[PDB]
Formats: C-alpha cells, structure tokens, sequence
C-alpha cells in the first residue's frame, strides 16, 4: 500500500514535508526495495527518469538499487549493511528485526536460488561475500523462518532447493485459502443456530 | 476397579460386590457403563445363587448405556425381579416400552392367528400382566381404560368393564373411540367382539 | 384418547410432509 | 443533606426501574403461557443477567409481596429468608392480581423464575444456606410439576443451581441431584437439561480432578448438537481440556479452538484467557507454533508475556532460560493445571526443535542436530530421530552409515484429491443450513 | 389425472374438515387450472354444511381467477 | 527474467530445461475468485450481523 | 448478558504499557535477540580479512 | 401419557418438517406459474 | 472449493436473513 | 475377625498354602460390613487399613508369581479400595510407591490416560518429593524424549520398593516398540546394527528377532521390503465418494 500511492512524483513544494526531495526518494527506494525483488521494475521505477537523475544526485543510493537490479551480492550485501545503518539514523525504524535486510535477502535469496537446483554453500558464498559458514547459518534461519524453500543437505554441504511447479505452488495457495475459509463459515456456522 | 471384586472366583466376593450395585446407581455412571463385560461374566455365571439379581444390575447397567430395551430383556431373563418396584420413573419406562412390544406382537399375531405366532414370553406376559392389572385395580378408571386400550389387549376391555365400572359413563367413553378413533378394522376387530358381546 | 390421537395425527402429518415432498423433483 | 438525599432519591429510582424490569418479565411470562412459546421465554432468561448486577433487598421484598397477592408457598418461604432492610419512604401501588387474577393459582414458569431469582440473589448477597434451601425447593417444585415447558426452563435452572453447591462445597453431593434429574432429561427428551447437567458434571469431575471418571462418562455420553451456544462452550472446551489431559492433541486443538470461536468475543474473559493458556501449552507441545495475532488480546498481556518467552524457547531449544521463568511465574500455571504439562513442554522442547530442523534440512547431521538442540551426544541424537519416525510426526529417517533423510516427491494420484475428499463436506453444511431453515420458515 | 386426483379427495378427507385447506395449500394455486379447479372442488365436497372458516378464506381468492 | 524455462543443477553441473506448461492459469484464477468472493463478504457481512 | 466471571478471569496485573502500541504485526523470527546485521557483517569482513 | 409426549414430540419433529416442504412446493409451483405466464 | 462451498455460503446467507427476519418478527409483533 | 494382621506375610510368604489363609481372610475379616461408606466407625477405618495391607502383600505376591490375571485383579481391588481417600488416615508409606510401580505397569500395557489422571490428584507428590512415585515419571519422559539405552541404565534401580521386574516389563515393551521402530521407513538394518547398538546382544531374542517378523537377513543385513510403490491408481474409492457426494445433494 506504501509504494502504490507514493511513488507519485508530483510534490507539494519542491523540497519541504519530508525534509526534501531527496529524502522523499530515499523514502521511495525503501519502500519499493522492501516491495519487490525484480519483476519488470524496470519499467515501474528505472525507467522513471527523475529516478535516474536522483540516483546519480546519490551515488550511494545508486549503488545498493542497480546492485540489487544486476543481483551482485558481493556489494549488494556491504551495502544493503551500509542502508540498514542509514535506516537505523532514521525515525522510520519500525522494521527493526524484520524488514531492513532479511526480508530484502529473503526475496534475493529466492532470487537467486530460483531457476537454480544444487549450488554448492560454499561457493554461493564467495558470490554472496564471505564467511561460508555464515551463510549456511543465515540460510538455517530463514528456512527455519519460512521462506528460502530449499533445504540443506548437510553431509554434503549442497542446497537442493524445492521450488513447486506453477501448477504445484498454486495448488498449494488453494489448500491454504481453503483452509482459511473452512475456518471463516464454520466460525459463520456457530453465528446460525444460536 | 470394584470389577475385581467380581473377577474373583469367590461366589460371595462376587455378591458383596453386587449388592450395593443397585444403590451406588444412581450416583456413579461412567464406572458402571464401562464395566459391561463384567456384568456378562457374571450373567454366563450361572452356577452362582445370584443370576437374578446380577440380570437386574445388568438391566442397571444398560440403563446407564442408555439401551432400555437391552435392559428390558435382561431384566425379562431374570423374571420375577422385573417387578421389584412398582413406582418408578425407570420403572414407567422400561413398561412403557415392554407394552409397545407388546402390543406390536399382539397385533402381528391377530393379524396372522393361524399358528407359528412370535413366542409370547411367559416372562413377558406375565409382567405385562401385572402391570396393566394394577393400572386396573389403581382405582383410576378415567386413565386405566386408556392404558387399557393402548396396550391392545383382545379382553382387557372385557376385564375393565366386568371388574368394578368407576364412572359407568366410560362405556360410552370407549363406544366413540371405537366409533371414531379405531377404525382400521384389521386389528380393530378384537375392540369390536367385546363391544357387541357387552353392549 | 391423546395417546391414539397423537399416534394417528404422527401418521397423517408425516405422510403429507413426504407426499408434499414428491414434487418438488 | 440535600445530596444525600438526590443519590438516596436517585439510586430508589433505580431500585423501581429493576422492579419494573421484573414486573416486565412477569408480563413476558404472562404473554408466554397465554402463546405457548418458549423462544420468548428465552429472551426474558437473556435479559435477566443484564439487569441482575443492580439489586435491593428492599425491592426484591416489594416484588415478593407484590406478585404474591394470594397466600402462597412462595411468600412463606421468602418471608424469613429474604431479610429486607428497615423502613423505606419509598413504596409502590402493589395490587397486580385483582378478581380472577389472584383466584387463578401461580404459574409454574413463574414459581421457577422467583425461586432461581432469589438464589441469583441470595449469592449475589453471598449467603448459602438460603440460596440452597431456595434451589431445594426449586427443584421439588419442577420435580412435582410434569408440564413441557418447565423442562426448558429446568436446564437453566439446574445449572445456576450446582454453581450455587460448587460454593457450597456441595458439589461432590449435588451429583445425585444432577443424575436423578439426567434421568428424568432422558425420559422427557429435555437435551438443554442434560447438557446442562453434564456440563455441571464436568465442572465437578474438573474441580476434584475426576478426569479418569469424566473421560468414561464424555465417551459414552452424548451431548445434544443443538443445545444451547453457552452450554456448548462449556462443553466442548471441558471435552478439550480432558483430551489435552489424555493426550489427546489433534482433537484438543480442534476443540479448543472450536470453543474459542463458539464463544462470545465480547464477553467470557475468563473463559478467554483459559483458552489462551490452553492453546499456548497444548500447540507449543505439538511444535505447532502459537498464533502470533493471538498476543494483540487486550486481557492477556501479562499471562502471555512468559508465555511468548515459553514460545521462543520452544523454538530455540534452550533450557535453563525458561527454567527459571518457570520458576519466577509458575504457580499460575499450577492453579491453570498445566503444569505437569509445563514440565512435559520444558523436556520436549528437543522434540519440538527436531521436527522444526528436519522439515528445515533435507539430509542433516545427526551431529549437527545434537549440536543445535543442546545433546552433546550422537547416540541421543540416533535415538531422537528414531523417536520422531516411530512417532510419525516427521519423515526424517535413519541411515546408520550417516543419517540419511529421503526429501519429498511430486504430486501423486491422491496428493491434488485430498484436499477435496476432506473438504467436500460443503454440502453437507449446505444441507443442514437448509434443514435449519426448513425448520425455521414458520409463517405466523 | 391430474385435475381428477385434486377433487376427488375430500370424498376421503372429509373426516378431516381442517386437514381440507391443509392438503391444498399447493393444488389450490398450482400452475395447472385444472388442478386448482380439483383443489377449489375439493374443499366444497368434502365440508358439506360445515363452517370450517378456513376452507372459505383459502378459497375466496379462487371465486375471481383469470380461468373460467 | 522469465525468458527462459529451467533450473540450474550446479550440483550435476547442468541446467535442467522443463516445458512449463501455461494452461494451469485456471488455478490462479481459481484462487482471486476465492480471495475476492468470500474475504468481502463473510468478514463484513457477519461482523456487522453479529447477533442473530 | 454475563461476562462469565466463573472461569478464572485473572486480569493482566501490570497495566504498564503496550509493547507494540502501533500497529505492527509480529512474527516468530522478528523477535530474535541478536546484534541486527551490519554488526555480523563487520564481524564476517574482520574473520575474512578485509 | 408418556408415550403420548414421545409421539407428540415425533409428530412435532415432522409438522416443523413439513412447514417448509409444503412451502418449498407452493414457491416453487408459483415458479412454474411464473415461466408459463 | 467453488460449487459446494459457494452452495453452502449461499445457503447460509439464506437462513441467516430468514433467522434475522423471524427473530425480528417475534421480538417486534407486540 | 481381626485375626492374623500380618502375622507371617511381614518377614517371608513364600509358600503357596498361604492363598488359602487369604481366602479365609477374605470370607471372614474382608467382608465384615462394607468399605464404602467410611463415615465414622474407626473400627471400618482399620478395616480399610487391613484392606489395604492385604492388597499390598498381594501385590507384591503377584509381581513374584508373574500371574497377570491375579496380579490384575489385585490391582483394580487396590484401586476400588483407595478410592475413598481420608485425609485424617495417615498417607504416604504404602501409597506413593504401590501408585508407581501400579502405572508404571499401566504404561507397560499401554494406557497413559490413568497415569495422567492420578498425576493430576497428586500435585505435589509426583514432582515436589515422593522419588517412590516419580520414578515411573522419570522413566516414561525419557522414554518418550529422547533416550533407550539411558532409560536401561535409568530403569536399573527402583527407589520405590525394589522389585526390579516392572523395568524388565518395560523392557519387553521397548523390545517390542524398538522392533516396531526399525520396522519402520528405515532404509537398512545390518545384524550388528540390531545386535550391538540397542541391547540384546545375542540372545534368543536374535532368534525370535530374526524368525517372527519380515526383513529377511541378507549378507549380514536385514533390508526393507515392498512397502512404498508407486502404485497406479485403479482410482475406484474416489468414484465412490464421488457417488457419496452426487446422492447428497441429488436429495433436499
């Protein structure tokens, strides 16, 4: 709901409410990098020309969004440290455990394992930066939190991932909703007969 | 478990067992429901001086499963301790219900007389006669001769009006039901001879 | 007299429900 | 004194606007008896807690000698019973019954109401011996009296009435009253009296810890479907509580869950939070991780702050932390009763943590996984998963060589129909709401 | 058969004078005129001098039906 | 980008190339029909009705 | 109407404050205790070397 | 008279039923009456 | 998912205006 | 009545001739009135105190004897008898361990809602003291954690009456339950795998092991037979709920 009605770049003055025009961007990069991964978001805020001109205004800024845009995790991750640090200097902290980069790698992480199978951990860490093992304790917790669907095969140090078919996935998302709404009209069958 | 207390192959372990069965019955439920097989080793305990009472628990134990019928017949297999207590709620059921079955075999049996009738239990009637004949002789004749007709016997309309007539109106009484509300003249048929033979 | 009453009366109402009941196919 | 005198003045108001809420439960019975219908006669049982936190001795009295304008066993029994306070300079024009009125003898609707009336009262004045000498002569009076309608109001009635002996103590001796009258509910067919009575039962086995008892009872009892919501609630979460006691998970959580939803959202707080506990030790316990949304409960806050501390150490899988916290705050978790089932969380909270791990890894360590849950020991750590296999929560298996884990396959015959096949029972909702409403099409 | 099987009840029915409107709440106004001139003879067959004072309410409604 | 079908095996050291196959877009339908018949209503409905 | 007082209703003592006052929804991950990431980073680029 | 309850009980149970069923036909039949109009 | 469900819905919408309706109709004939 | 309380069951009762002197005990101090209603009369009270210290030496008489419809009976009348608590009688002594040694054989023939039960009427003699009665505790919750080969070295003391047997009974259940477990989705068992690791280390129960249930022994190996298939479909029981829904809502 956030980027839907605020990537609008039609401002009430030219730089005043959030502290400027540049601040009202950094506001925008936030909030789409925590909106999507990399669908035709070229076509949605790349090619906005007054985001190209902004992101060569912030250098740094440019970094971390083209990093993700060409999927480079040996910068994308020193600077996805150096945004998360930035939002810490910022009042809009609330995301503090949740979303300032572990969703942002969540949705790279399943990027990056889609239309992959086995990738090895050890060298999916030297193209996701160092410390092999702190990658596969990373990858542990998210699986353990929910996304990343793959699992470990720890004897031999491979990721087999277990992406669904576009039929087996959907499928699922039914079962789930069904599961909701057995629970909403039973619920609604204790509103009848009482 | 009190079950032990039965399981033993002592005949006097199993009677101090069984004895406070009936009075514990009402208050405990669950422990008496669970226990049937119990009571069936002691009803196929035969050789023991208390079959009798131990088919009256049983019938007990059946009313706590909720089976008045299967209580019914264990109570009809023990025979004469189907009538311990004339006044009871339990008592009102288990008649009611042995009166409905008698009178379904009352009316296959008229409606197909001519021999291999359903064994009309002497057990059961005799129960069934002791039960309609003090619902007679209760001295409330605006309801015995309905209890009367709805047990569907041949001569009970005989009986009732050859034993003391309270309110002689009640010949009347029973000439409109059977004017009116008997009409099925199958088993209609036995209402109808005594109301000729009398009137 | 309510006991046969009642009997028949369970009888007849029951049937029309049913016989009601054959058309609605 | 003159504001002593408005509040005095003002609170009397009240006191007559009660007697007037009385006198219209009065006129409700009076349009009941005269309609036959008892769905009225339900409101005016509804409405009657509503109304039932503000009373006065003084207007009960004024109710009493009101109503009963001819002599009655009713005003004998409330004479000395009920102890009015002294003079009042408020007072009523008290001559409802007048000719045919009083010569018409009481109704027994009514006699029911004044009686469980009074014991409502009586506890609201926390006395005992008169509010069950009161419920006594309630239930002689619907005992004597075999008339259709007083059964329904005979559920309420019974209810409110071994609620009264659970003060009392007498609830183990209020049994023979619940059973004799289950026994006459059975031969009247008065399915809200029985589910009242063994809901009243239940609550006794529950207070003494008669679960052995109650579970041989619950499974050979059965409870009427279309009983009323309240009694259903009750219950239904007995029945879960028991079954969380017997092990029973996959229908705890179902009922548990169930009698959350069938009870009122905006009332029951107490019954609200032991569901809350409930779910927060039974699902913890099964590794199904608590409902997160279910910590925004604005009554629960301080009771599922250790809890959420007892969640993250499910998921953790350390020991001493949650130890001590049970040590710090479990005595409430005592008188909930859960404790047993606290210490069975503290010791399988490893087997929470490998079904977690192993739907996390395809083919995992056996020494990895000691090493994350805190075994130290690759032996525990063989028999840990055989355990969990032989268990069949998880399809993780064993391979001595390693401790090799086979990964899942592709959407088999019965893998898309089993969704259907558990959840085509649409219609058969269908068909009773319509059943429902071929019962509840009534013109007039 | 269908028009004949909706009079020629009251010849049974009169027994049950009130069970006369009771059985035709559907053949009094179903989509068949004849049927509901069966369902209208019915009634009036089977309450010879009876004032039943439903069968007369039921049937008013059929005293000015489009069919003749 | 979605311009290609497969799955990277770095394990084997291969791509796995699998035809997908686009006429399962009945069941994504399928589930905005569900989304979109049943959360607008039920939730809104019987909130509002919620003594009956 | 009752509130159904007789289950124990053991109201929440502290009346102190709400943790999350706004409108935030929480998960099991988010309330992990930890030094967040650029801290881990820093470590993970020190063991590394750079 | 206690049997006499049970069957009124039962004839109860089938009046409530049949409520419906006659209405569900007389409704129904005023369908058929509608499409032939 | 989507006949017998939205038969079960639709059907229960049903009962629930008729309940809403017969409920009133009582409460409010007097 | 009142004769012999435990004139000779207190030392030694070995013997068999002394089942006919409990018989008597039975006919004639058992059945003196009653114990149920236990209002007053202290002479019941320790009627029920003889009732009980006739059920204990039985007890321990039929976990000796290993008669298990005896035994059983015993424990069902230990049961019945205690069901009438007094607290005003002292408690403890032969009731926390006689409870222990009772559901940890309950356990041994599989019912777990009895011993939840009776933890839950003793909230403080299970886990506060009483190591007579949390024993079978102890042993169980291992026994369901994480442990087999511990649960052994756990079950080889008995602090609550000695009586070492209720843990080999336990242990003829977890013979059965660690055979149910590797006949299991286990991928392969090697005749050292099942000798060495576990417990039984050549046995008769190698023997019954390898001549009562399947996986035959290969090369020193037992293996995993037809158990998952692929299995296609002749899809027959769907047609039949298919059926099972179409008659539903052919009707109202």
């Amino acid at each position: 709901q956030a980027a839907e009605l605020f990537l609008d770049t039609v401002s009430t003055f030219t730089s005043y409410e959030l502290m400027d025009y540049k601040t009202f961007v950094t506001y925008t990069v936030y909030v789409s990098m925590i909106a999507l991964e990399r669908p035709d978001l070229r076509e949605k805020v790349i090619k906005g020309a007054e985001i190209l001109e902004v992101l060569h205004s912030l250098p740094a800024v440019r970094q971390y969004l083209f990093s993700l845009y060409e999927c480079r995790y040996s910068v994308f991750f020193q600077s996805l440290a150096v945004v998360e640090q930035e939002m810490k200097k910022d009042w809009l902290f609330a995301p503090h455990y949740r979303y300032y980069v572990r969703e942002m790698r969540i949705h790279a992480y399943s990027q990056l394992l889609e239309s992959y199978r086995s990738l090895t951990l050890g060298y999916m860490a030297e193209a996701f930066g160092v410390g092999v093992e702190f990658i596969d304790q990373e990858l542990s917790r998210f699986i353990a939190a929910g996304r990343l669907h793959c699992k470990i095969d720890k004897v031999n140090e491979i990721v087999e991932t277990n992406r669904p078919d576009s039929k087996n996935w959907q499928y699922q998302e039914t079962i789930k909703k069904g599961d909701l709404l057995l629970n909403r009209v039973q619920k609604l069958s204790r509103v009848i007969n009482m | 478990g009190i079950i032990s207390l039965l399981d033993e192959d002592e005949p006097q372990l199993k009677e101090f067992a069984l004895h406070k069965l009936n009075a514990v019955v009402n208050d405990f439920w669950a422990e008496i429901s669970e226990s049937v097989d119990k009571i069936e080793v002691l009803y196929e305990d035969e050789g023991f001086r208390s079959r009798q009472f131990a088919a009256l628990v049983a019938s007990k134990v059946f009313y706590h499963l909720g089976a008045f019928e299967e209580s019914l017949n264990y109570a009809l297999g023990a025979g004469d301790l189907f009538n311990v207590n004339d006044n009871s709620e339990y008592v009102e059921t288990i008649i009611a219900k042995c009166i409905d079955h008698y009178t379904k075999q009352c009316v296959e049996n008229a409606d197909l007389p001519e021999g291999e009738k359903k064994p009309i239990d002497q057990r059961l009637e005799g129960i069934v006669n002791k039960m309609f004949q003090r619902c007679l002789d209760d001295h409330k004749y605006k309801q015995a001769i309905g209890i009367a007709l709805e047990t569907r016997r041949l001569d009970v309309f005989e009986k009732t009006i050859l034993e003391s007539n309270d309110v002689p109106g009640m010949l009347a009484y029973s000439l409109k039901l059977c004017m009116s509300l008997m009409q099925n003249k199958q088993f209609r048929n036995k209402v109808l001879r005594v109301l000729v033979k009398i009137y | 007299k309510l006991q046969q009453e009642l009997e028949f009366l369970e009888v007849q109402e029951e049937y029309i429900k049913d016989e009601q009941k054959n058309l609605k196919k | 004194k003159t504001a002593a005198a408005a509040a005095e003045h003002s609170q009397r108001e009240l006191d007559t606007v009660t007697l007037e809420d009385i006198k219209e439960h009065v006129k409700q019975l009076e349009k009941a008896v005269s309609g036959k219908e008892p769905r009225f006669v339900l409101r005016a049982l509804r409405m009657l807690p509503s109304t039932s936190r503000r009373l006065n001795h003084y207007v009960l009295y004024k109710a009493v000698q009101g109503f009963f304008t001819s002599n009655n066993a009713t005003r004998d029994f409330l004479l000395p019973f009920l102890e009015e306070p002294m003079d009042t300079e408020a007072d009523l024009q008290f001559r409802p019954r007048t000719g045919k009125a009083a010569s018409t003898p009481l109704l027994p609707e009514v006699e029911a109401y004044l009686q469980l009336l009074v014991v409502i009262f009586m506890m609201n004045s926390k006395r005992y011996k008169e509010a069950q000498k009161i419920s006594d002569d309630l239930m002689q009076k619907i005992s004597t009296q075999n008339r259709r309608a007083l059964d329904l109001v005979a559920a309420k009635c019974y209810y409110y009435h071994a609620r009264v002996y659970e003060f009392l103590d007498k609830l183990d001796v209020v049994r023979s009253f619940l059973h004799a009258r289950l026994r006459t509910a059975t031969l009247r067919h008065d399915a809200d009296g029985q589910a009242t009575l063994l809901n009243l039962l239940l609550r006794n086995y529950l207070h003494y810890s008669l679960y052995d008892q109650a579970e041989k009872l619950v499974s050979k009892s059965v409870f009427p479907e279309q009983a009323n919501n309240n009694e259903w609630a009750r219950y239904l979460y007995y029945t879960g509580r028991i079954k969380a006691i017997q092990l029973e998970y996959s229908e705890a959580r179902r009922t548990m869950t169930n009698a959350l939803r069938k009870a009122p959202q905006h009332t029951a707080v107490g019954f609200k939070q032991t569901v809350h506990k409930l779910l927060i030790v039974v699902e913890l316990l099964l590794g199904e991780i608590p409902d997160r949304l279910q910590f925004r409960q604005p009554s629960l806050k301080r009771s599922l702050m250790p809890y959420f501390l007892l969640t993250q150490a499910v998921r953790t899988g350390n020991l001493a932390k949650f130890n001590q916290v049970l040590d710090q705050f479990g005595e409430k978790f005592q008188a909930d009763g859960t404790y047993t089932l606290i210490i069975r969380l503290r010791h399988n909270v490893i087997k929470t943590g490998v079904r977690m791990i192993s739907l996390s890894y395809s083919r995992i360590s056996l020494a990895d996984i000691a090493q994350k849950l805190q075994l130290d020991s690759p032996e525990d750590a063989e028999f840990i998963v055989a355990k969990a296999i032989r268990d069949g929560v998880i399809e993780a298996s064993i391979n001595h060589e390693k401790g090799y884990v086979q990964s899942k396959e592709m959407i088999d015959i019965y893998s898309t129909r089993e969704p259907q096949l558990a959840f085509h029972q649409r219609i058969s909702f269908c068909l009773d709401i319509h059943n429902m409403s071929v019962k509840a099409m009534r013109f007039p | 058969v269908r028009r004949a099987a909706v009079e020629s009840l009251g010849f049974i029915l009169f027994r049950t004078p009130e069970q006369c409107p009771s059985v035709v709440s559907l053949l009094s106004e179903s989509y068949n005129p004849h049927v509901r001139y069966g369902a209208a003879m019915a009634l009036g067959i089977c309450c010879a001098g009876t004032g039943n004072k439903e069968a007369i309410n039921l049937l008013e409604p059929m005293t000015n039906d489009p069919v003749n | 980008d979605k311009k290609f079908h497969g799955i990277l095996d770095q394990g084997e050291g291969v791509l796995i190339i699998f035809d997908e196959p686009p006429v399962d877009k009945t069941y994504e339908a399928a589930l905005e029909t569900i989304q979109n018949m049943s959360k607008v209503v039920d939730s809104l409905y019987n909130k509002a009705k919620k003594l009956t | 109407d009752d509130e159904f007082e007789e289950f124990p209703a053991e109201d929440w003592a502290g009346l102190d404050e709400d943790e999350d006052a706004h409108v935030w929804e929480d998960n099991w991950d988010d309330d992990n205790v930890e030094d967040d990431f650029s801290n881990q980073l820093r470590a993970e680029l020190e063991k590394h070397g750079y | 008279q206690y049997y006499l309850s049970k069957i009124e009980e039962l004839q109860l149970i089938v009046n409530d039923k049949s409520q419906n069923l006659r209405r569900l036909q007389a409704q129904r039949n005023e369908l058929n009456a509608k499409v032939r109009l | 998912y989507l006949a017998s469900l939205i038969r079960s819905v639709v059907a229960l919408h049903n009962l629930i205006n008729n309940k809403i309706a017969n409920r009133d109709a009582e409460k409010k004939e007097g | 009545m009142y004769e012999q309380l435990k004139g000779e069951w207190n030392r030694k009762s070995p013997n068999l001739s002394k089942c006919g002197e409990e018989l008597g005990r039975l006919k004639l101090v058992l059945l003196e009135l009653n114990f149920l209603p236990t209002t007053g009369t202290k002479l019941t009270k320790q009627q029920l105190i003889l009732a009980r210290d006739i059920l204990e030496i039985g007890a321990q008489w039929s976990i000796l004897r290993k008669d298990i419809p005896s035994f059983e009976r015993y424990m069902a009348q230990l049961k019945c008898y205690y069901f009438d608590y007094k607290e005003q009688l002292p408690e403890s002594a032969y009731m926390h361990q006689l409870l222990g040694l009772n559901l940890l054989f309950l356990l041994s023939q599989n019912r777990v809602a009895e011993f939840h039960t009776e933890l839950e009427r003793l909230p403080a003699k299970d886990i506060q003291t009483n190591v007579y009665i949390k024993h079978p505790v102890s042993l169980e919750q291992y026994l369901m954690e994480g442990s087999y080969n511990k649960v052994f070295l756990a079950k080889g003391n008995i602090p609550a009456e000695s009586y070492t047997f209720f843990i080999d009974i336990l242990l003829d259940t977890i013979r059965d339950e660690i055979a149910g477990c590797i006949e299991k989705a286990y991928e392969k068992i090697l005749f050292t795998e099942a000798t060495r690791i576990l417990f039984f280390n050549t046995p008769k129960k190698m023997t019954d092991y390898a001549k009562k249930r399947g996986w035959v022994l290969g090369p020193n190996n037992y293996y995993s037979f037809a158990s998952q298939q692929q299995k296609p479909e002749d899809t027959t029981i769907p047609s039949t709920e298919l059926a099972k829904q179409v008659i539903e809502y052919a009707r109202q």
